[PDB]
């Protein structure tokens, strides 16, 4: 809630939203999921992979 | 390499008054032993290292090792019936 909202004037940089109201700015819930890709199924020869 | 005149020739030098004989001869200016002074040190902390350097840097590497390689679960293909 600090990094996010940045008031009139100050560097918006790494902010999200910016305003005269950013002062009563606050999240409520940041669910995240992450996904893996892969390559499946690696082909064995002598000695391992 | 110059031409007598013979209407007007000249003879030698004649003598002249001299500059004080023992004032042109000088002394031999007797010299004292001497000495490169003080004990002197064995080496000196130099400003500059005294080695060699590189023009440029080479990537260096190590060796590592991968991990304890596990079996699979393969996707198998259909039996060969005619239809392939």
């Amino acid at each position: 809630n600090n990094t996010a909202f940045a008031a009139v004037g100050a560097n918006p940089l790494e902010a999200i939203y910016q305003g005269a109201g950013a002062a009563d700015c606050e999240f409520e819930e940041i669910s995240y999921t992450v996904y893996q890709s892969y390559l499946d199924q690696l082909p064995v020869g002598q000695n391992g992979y | 390499m110059a031409l007598i005149n013979p209407q007007f020739p000249y003879a030698g030098p004649v003598p002249i008054p001299g500059p004080a004989p023992t004032e042109t001869m000088p002394l031999l200016n007797y010299r004292v032993e001497g000495r490169i002074a003080g004990i002197q040190q064995a080496r000196q902390f130099m400003p500059f290292l005294q080695g060699p350097h590189r023009e440029v840097a080479e990537q260096t590497y190590y060796a590592i090792g991968t991990g304890i390689q596990m079996g699979q679960t393969f996707n198998q293909p259909l039996i060969n019936t005619q239809e392939g």
